[PDB]
């Protein structure tokens, strides 16, 4: 079962796989944390203990 | 900020003068140097940089140390004739001390420890 | 290094040498006080359960 | 898996009997002869592709 | 795009699977039945 | 997890060499060779191998040498690649592992060499690395107190092997001038070595036109284009002293030496310069191979040897070229006899089959030292800096167009010259020295 | 800050990228005879030089308990004179080609091969087909030999290393065919002879385990020609009795246990630990490969051991607590041996123990990505390093189409070094290391070496 | 001059600083001290 | 190497983590650990009494 | 810059030869410029239309069909690249 | 010009084009960047957005995960009907 026939082009434009070339997932949700916190300590100061 | 950094620049370099004049006019009625005062037994990187001198400045900061500690005992100073001599303010330690703070600086961005230790006494 | 210069070993087929120069795989351990498992027993010891 | 008889077989031999008992087992899955005949033929087809092979690690 | 024969095994799954969940919701208890039977859960605590 | 592909199936499809083939050149590449404008010859030959390697061949060694400056090309060899004026001896090492290249620092008894070896990705960073640990070094004062020690005992390991003792005393005997130094020192001799030693020997040394940059699968435009801002050199000549050879005969005394060790050499007329006589040197040194360890655990008996090793050193100008054979302490004046008669029947002629077999060896040798890209290169750079050029090529065809009747002259003009003559060991058998410097008058 | 000489070059460690310099490596060819044997070669464009030999899946583990040595034996045998050629012809033909035989006899493989120059490819074909398929095997030869042989038994003449080494598989491979060494013992060497050493040719020295592997000046068809020629009247092997069922027939065993040979007035303390490794066709055999460049090697006669990036490397050349050491990563068949071995002595040992036991355990918690870079880096300039010798060309196709049943492409190994990471590696030393039995093997000095439940409870940290 | 000396140096960088996973396994130890403390004292269904 | 840095930690290591002793002693080598405990029993019991004792 | 609109020849060349070389029929060595693809490297007609195709992706270009008809060397593509004003 | 520079042929990656301000994969080299302003920026709006959400939510999480006829009728039969 071979392949490689007719100029392969996975191997092409296998430079696109380049990891600057990707989807970044460190900054997918940017601020998320940060929000969570805050609504956090929110609930805390308002609605929990008082 | 720089501005006010060459600003403070001379007012630091005032009192710094002001300090080294009146520790070193205390410093030489002992024979003493400013390079004498630093502890291997409190610092490993001066411990680490008297161990790059030659030996015969090693003598001679060994006699000067046994001398001050000497006068300290005897609770009296130098004779005017040899106190007039005394130059504390002479460095015999401080380019290899910043070589090897340096060294210690450039190793620890990079992850590395220092290659030396405390001294231990056990 | 050779062994003759550093072990610096008596020369002569005592029953310590023949095992220093050709090293048997079927090795005898006692068996009065421990039965030993089949050699190659794998596996997490069931003694941290004990 | 084969037998262990089979296992001996030589490697001509192997395929041979391989095949035979492949063409046995497809007219025993069959529900006929009608049925087994295009089987038959890709079957025979299948090892075609494999006539070719060289290296003994992927035979 | 794709095509996924389990894409297309899960949409039957899922058809059935929802008809289950109609025919399990057209029996249920009245909501004020419910509610007042849970209340009853609620006033023993 | 992460990858789980088996070693037997082949990896996906991105393990592929997409990027295609450089078409190989058309010819055996050449040598080519320039010269800055600073006066420091650069040499390089292209290969097709992955490796580049880099080395700097400086003219000193053993021969520029003082009584002062005493064992300073062995300290030199371990002080060598730390500590510059632009980088800490930490950040030169972790620059070399980082690319994965190592560095030697090698000291010959007419040269010291100093290279870096890399992959063809990073010549870049080999030859700034080799360029400023060679130019810039600083050569503190604790770096080479501590460097002693490890000084000291490689030396005396080395001194352990007697063929390296024979060698430097033939050495001694052989020549007056800078090639009679001693390269192997005892260890006591760099018991007073300082840093100002080492800078002293390394201001002596160095010089442009004693400098030679040898590269091996480098593009050599490129090389001298980035190499003329970094081999800027200055400095002064200092006199080198001229070797002539006298000959003579010595002895050493070795109080727990199990065997005894006799050495013999001639001179090799006209040095490294001549190519046809470096050729018919290293056809007698073939020739004067007799067990030759060609097979595993081949046991082949001579009579009274123990031991037999031949050499051909070729210096500049002048060269060495003898044999060195052992044997039991009771039996010296037979190895001395023995000696002779090989050297004698050497001169009565060789017999077809053994020319050929010598050039074979000969030839066998020469091509299996330049295999490697480090071992190319290490050759180029010798070849330029003794002559200034690389004449492998010749130097096969000189190998290979010489008649037994070419070798018999040479073997006949060698035992006219007076030979070089060394015992070793708990002597206590020995013919007198008159007549031991006789059989070949 | 000097202009020309700080460009291009810094001691922060980032990965580079290998691909451009798969443009002009050779490629290899692979010819299988009707006999079964694979004829691979390799050609230099400009080589002058060739390397050229057989490898031979066979060696000390397919051996029995009767006739352990054999194959040892069989290399002082084979070049003492074949039935065409006697000892002084066949010396007087391998110097008139100006080359060398040599050969080595592993566990697992075998090798005979020569080093000579490109004109002298057929004289070595069939020099080397004539010492393997006509050899003499003279009783005198063999009575010759063993006397030598049972000198240097009873003198112990062995290196410390080999000794440490085959302590360690005797031990770590105890009741599997892997524990035996390659040497054998003294008696079988006591009654040695023909029948056994042509019994053992007859039976292993067969088509589908041998590949004939040249590298440098060589052409592949005349090869294939030669080949045929000469080597085309090997037996060929039985489906019953493959390596395959040989393997699955007598399987490896590991054993966690100790060993250690004391000697009474020596003066060095050898040591290895090891854990049971991967083999050959595991996967987590490159991780393994980067996890032993991590932990490197040093020897005291290098003076920039202090500035290594190696933390065990650092620790060992700081504090003075070994003469040398080294990491090593054994592959076998169905089984493999990591760990590291040292030369210290008495007073340094516990230590260096703690080092190596410390530094092994680390890695299954902390892993920087500097390292991972690193060691990423030197292994494929390594890998690099062995193209550049034919001898080591013709061993890596040799040895690869014997364990992984290919010849596994340059740009195929780039790809499986550069997928390693920083998880990888915990993976992996999580998987082979924390928490496993060891085995650990010494020899010299050896009274202050700790037992093994001190080694047994260095495996795991208790503070996490 | 171990502590603020340290850091007024520069010895204290990125790196040389324990990782995210090694502050994650220290603080892992918190709750064992809570289960150690309940074990303890046991006030069983006390929260609020 | 810990135990190395402070005195405290080397000597108790020395003294009853890492001290040698004959690996042939029998359960009549345990008298001394007991007589050890019992000591620190009447010593913590004791100590406790006496905050009810007059 | 240079050229009015237009790249020049050395850059061209080095990108056609670069996408040449991808094909495992091809020996690296006997790529050259003014190459026959047929009688020379051997590649079929499927294997010139990929050609057209790859390097109208590596140029970004979208080449009328009887231009690419003609394509039939090298060196008519690398000629043909240095008319194009619309090529990247 | 583009952020991304392919070398093609195999060619030696020019050096000024290297460092940690390049990375390069398949020949191909990118640029490790970044930007104050724009990650300032995203990060406050997306805090605002997360945070608007999460608030808004945690004000109407009854009156979702019940329905409003059984949080409506379950106050009338707990908390009285005027
Ligand atoms: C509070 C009382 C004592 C404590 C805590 C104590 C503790 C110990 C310990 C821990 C040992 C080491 C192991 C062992 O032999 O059990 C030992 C050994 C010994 N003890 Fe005691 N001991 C006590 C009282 C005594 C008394 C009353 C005597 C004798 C009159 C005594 C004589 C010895 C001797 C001779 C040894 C050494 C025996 C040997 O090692 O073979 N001890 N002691
Ligand atoms: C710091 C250590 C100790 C303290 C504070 C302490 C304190 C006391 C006190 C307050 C009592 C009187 C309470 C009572 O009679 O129950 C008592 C009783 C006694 N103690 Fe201790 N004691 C200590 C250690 C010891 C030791 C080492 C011994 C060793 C034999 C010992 C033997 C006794 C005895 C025999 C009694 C009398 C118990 C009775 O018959 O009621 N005590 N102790
Ligand atoms: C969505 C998809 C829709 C359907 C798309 C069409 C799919 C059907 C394809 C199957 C039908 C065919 O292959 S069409 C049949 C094509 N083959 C032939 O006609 C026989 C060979 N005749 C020749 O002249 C040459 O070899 C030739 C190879 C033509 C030229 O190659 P070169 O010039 O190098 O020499
Ligand atoms: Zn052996």
């Amino acid at each position: 079962m071979p392949k490689v026939v007719g100029f392969q082009w996975e191997r092409y434009e296998a430079w696109r796989h380049h990891p600057l070339l990707q989807f970044n997932k460190r900054n997918a949700f940017p601020g998320v944390g940060i929000g969570f916190a805050a609504f956090l300590a929110y609930v805390a100061y308002d609605k929990s203990q008082p | 900020t720089s501005l006010l950094k060459q600003v403070a620049l001379p007012v630091f370099n005032s009192l710094a003068t002001t300090y080294r004049s009146v520790v070193g006019a205390k410093l030489a009625k002992y024979g003493l140097r400013f390079d004498d005062l630093q502890d291997p037994l409190k610092d490993e990187d001066v411990a680490e940089a008297l161990r790059r001198l030659p030996p015969d400045v090693v003598v001679a900061r060994n006699c000067r140390l046994r001398r001050a500690l000497d006068l300290s005992c005897k609770h009296e100073a130098l004779p005017k004739d040899l106190l007039e001599k005394q130059t504390p303010e002479l460095s015999y330690l401080q380019d290899v001390l910043n070589e090897v703070r340096a060294e210690r600086r450039e190793r620890a961005q990079l992850g590395a420890p220092a290659p030396y230790t405390r001294i231990y006494y056990d | 290094s050779d062994a003759v210069e550093v072990f610096k070993p008596e020369t002569g087929l005592t029953p310590t040498n023949r095992l220093s120069m050709a090293p048997t795989p079927y090795i005898k351990y006692d068996e009065h006080n421990h039965k030993r498992f089949p050699p190659g027993t794998e596996g997490r010891p069931f003694a941290y359960f004990v | 898996m084969a037998s262990e008889v089979v296992l001996a077989l030589p490697h001509k031999l192997r395929v041979m009997r391989m095949y035979r008992t492949g063409l046995k087992e497809l007219i025993n899955w069959s529900a006929n002869r009608h049925e087994w005949y295009p089987r038959a033929y890709a079957l025979r087809q299948e090892f075609e592709d494999s006539k070719a092979l060289t290296d003994r690690e992927e035979i | 795009g794709v095509f996924s024969r389990y894409y297309n095994t899960g949409l039957l799954c899922g058809v059935a699977v929802a008809s289950g969940i109609s025919i399990w919701w057209y029996n249920r208890e009245s909501i004020y039945v419910r509610v007042k039977s849970d209340l009853e859960k609620e006033g023993k605590t | 997890g992460g990858g789980r592909v088996e070693v037997p199936l082949s990896e996906k499809l991105p393990a592929v060499t997409e990027p295609p083939r450089t078409s190989t050149p058309a010819t055996k590449p050449i040598v080519q060779t320039s010269s800055l404008r600073s006066g420091v010859k650069v040499a390089s030959i292209n290969t097709v191998s992955p490796i580049s390697s880099l080395v700097l061949f400086v003219e000193g060694g053993a021969a520029a040498e003082t009584p002062a400056t005493a064992g300073a090309s062995k300290v030199l060899e371990v002080a060598a690649f730390k500590a510059t004026a632009n980088r800490s001896t930490f950040r030169l090492t972790r620059e070399l592992e980082k690319i994965g290249a190592t560095s030697f620092a090698r000291a010959g008894r007419d040269h010291v060499a100093f290279g870096v070896d890399a992959t063809r990705l990073n010549q870049l960073e080999a030859l700034e690395i080799l360029a400023d640990a060679v130019v810039n070094a600083r050569y503190t004062y604790w770096e080479v107190r501590d460097s002693l020690d490890a000084v000291k005992e490689q030396l005396a390991a080395q001194l352990r092997n007697p063929l390296t003792a024979v060698n430097e005393v033939l050495h001694r005997t052989a020549f007056e001038g800078g090639l009679g130094h001693s390269l192997v020192v005892d260890p006591s001799v760099v018991d007073g070595f300082t840093n100002e030693t080492l800078k002293e020997y390394v201001h002596s040394i160095m010089a442009p036109s004693r400098v030679v940059l040898a590269a091996s699968g480098v593009d050599h435009a490129e090389l001298t284009a980035l190499a003329t801002p970094l081999l800027n050199l200055h400095g002064n000549a200092h006199p080198a002293p001229q070797s002539r050879y006298v000959g003579g005969a010595m002895n050493i005394i070795a109080p727990t030496s199990s065997l005894t060790y006799v050495g013999l050499a001639f001179e090799a007329k006209g040095g490294a310069g001549d190519i046809k006589s470096s050729a018919a040197a290293s056809v007698v040194k073939a020739l004067l191979d007799e067990a030759r360890p060609t097979m595993p655990y081949q046991r082949k008996e001579h009579e009274v040897f123990t031991s037999v090793n031949p050499f051909a050193f070729a210096y500049k100008g002048t060269g060495l070229v003898g044999v060195v054979a052992s044997g039991a302490p009771g039996k010296a004046g037979k190895v001395v006899d023995a000696l002779t008669a090989k050297v004698q029947s050497l001169a009565k002629g060789v017999t077809d089959v053994q020319l050929a077999t010598a050039k074979n060896m000969a030839l066998g040798e020469l091509r299996a030292s330049v295999a490697t890209a480090p071992g190319l290169a290490a050759a180029v750079g010798s070849s330029v800096l003794a002559t200034g050029k690389f004449s492998a090529n010749e130097v096969a065809a000189a190998l290979s167009g010489l008649t037994a009747a070419d070798v018999t002259s040479y073997v006949n003009a060698m035992i006219k010259t007076a030979p070089t003559f060394v015992t070793y060991g708990n002597l206590s058998s020995l013919p007198r020295v008159d007549s031991i410097a006789k059989r070949f008058a | 800050d000097a202009n020309p000489f700080l460009r291009f070059s810094n001691p922060r460690p980032s990965p580079i990228d290998h691909t451009p310099l798969l443009s002009t490596l050779p490629e290899t060819r692979i010819t299988t005879l009707p006999n079964g044997l694979r004829v691979a070669t390799e050609a230099i464009p400009f080589a002058e030089t060739t390397t050229l030999g057989i490898w031979i899946n066979s060696g000390s583990r397919f051996e029995t308990d009767a006739n352990n040595g054999v194959a040892h034996f069989l290399e002082h045998i084979l070049f003492k004179g074949t039935k065409n050629r006697s000892v002084k012809e066949l010396e007087v033909e391998v110097e008139n080609m100006g080359g060398q035989l040599n050969a080595y006899t592993g566990r697992e493989q075998t090798c005979y091969y020569a080093k000579v120059m490109g004109k002298d490819v057929g004289k070595a074909v069939n020099i080397l087909s004539d010492i393997l398929l006509n050899s003499n095997l003279d009783a005198r030869a063999i009575d010759k030999e063993r006397d030598v042989i049972l000198r240097e038994m009873e003198e112990v003449n062995k290196q410390t290393s080999e000794l440490v080494f085959d302590h360690l598989h005797a031990t770590a491979f105890q009741y599997s065919p892997l524990g035996r060494t390659i040497l054998g013992p003294v008696e079988n060497i006591k009654s040695i002879n023909r029948d056994q050493l042509v019994e053992y040719m007859k039976t292993h020295y067969r088509g589908p385990r041998m590949v004939l592997a040249a590298a440098g000046a060589v052409n592949h068809d005349e090869l294939v020609k030669l080949a045929s020629d000469a080597f085309g009247s090997v037996p060929d092997e039985d489906a019953a009795t493959s390596v395959r069922s040989l393997l699955v027939k007598e399987p490896s065993r590991f054993t966690g246990s100790y060993v250690h040979d004391r000697f009474p007035d020596a003066s060095e303390c050898c040591m290895a630990v090891a854990f049971k490794g991967a083999s050959w066709t595991d996967p987590d055999s490159i991780p393994l490969m980067v996890m032993q460049t991590m932990l490197g090697g040093w020897d005291k006669n290098s003076t920039v051991g202090k500035h290594s990036s190696s933390a065990l490397v650092q620790t060992v050349a700081t504090e003075g607590l070994a003469d040398a050491f080294m990491a090593f990563n054994t592959n076998y068949h169905d089984t493999g041996l990591f760990g590291v071995y040292g030369v210290t002595d008495r007073d340094r040992s516990e230590d260096f123990a703690y080092a190596i036991m410390s530094n092994l355990t680390r890695m299954c918690f902390e892993v920087r990505d500097a390292d991972v870079a690193r060691a990423k880096n030197q292994l494929k300039a390594s890998l690099m390093f062995f193209q550049d010798s034919t001898h080591h060309v013709a061993e890596s196709i040799g040895r690869e189409l014997l364990v992984y049943g290919r010849r596994i492409p340059k740009a195929e190994m780039f790809a499986r070094i550069d997928a390693v990471d920083a998880n990888a590696i915990r993976a992996v030393a999580d998987r082979f290391i924390y928490d496993q039995d060891m085995a650990v093997a010494s020899a010299g000095d050896v009274q202050f070496v700790p037992d093994y439940n001190w080694f047994r409870r260095r495996s795991y940290w208790l503070r996490y | 001059p171990i502590g603020v000396w340290s850091v007024f140096q520069g010895y204290v960088t990125p790196a040389r600083l324990p990782s995210i996973q090694t502050l994650t396994r220290v603080g892992a130890w918190g709750g064992v001290v809570v289960v150690g403390g309940l074990y303890m004292v046991q006030p069983w269904d006390w929260l609020a | 190497r810990m135990h190395n840095k402070i005195q405290l930690l080397s000597v108790l290591n020395t003294h009853l983590v890492a001290y040698p002793t004959p690996m042939n002693l029998n359960y009549s080598w345990n008298g001394g650990s007991l007589a050890g405990m019992m000591l620190a029993s009447q010593m913590l019991t004791g100590i406790l009494l006496a905050m009810h004792y007059v | 810059g240079f050229g009015g609109g237009f790249l020049d020849k050395d850059s061209v060349t080095e990108r056609v030869l670069h996408v040449t070389k991808h094909f495992e029929k091809i020996d690296a060595s006997k790529v050259s410029p003014a190459a026959s693809f047929e009688k020379d490297l051997g590649l079929d007609s499927l294997d010139v239309v990929e050609l057209v195709m790859a390097l109208e992706e590596e140029f970004g270009l979208e080449i009328p069909d009887a231009e690419a008809d003609k394509i039939a060397s090298v060196g008519d593509a690398i000629n043909y690249i240095c008319s194009n004003p619309m090529a990247k | 010009a583009n952020a991304y520079h392919r070398t093609y042929n195999g060619k030696p990656v020019p050096p000024e084009l290297q460092g940690a301000d390049y990375i390069t994969y398949a020949g191909v080299t990118m640029k490790k960047e970044f930007h104050l302003f724009d990650t300032v920026l995203s990060k406050l709006i997306g805090a605002g957005a997360t945070f608007t959400c999460l608030y808004h939510f945690y004000l109407n999480a009854e009156e979702h995960w019940h329905g409003d006829i059984y949080f409506f009728e379950k106050d009338v039969q707990q908390n009285g009907w005027d």
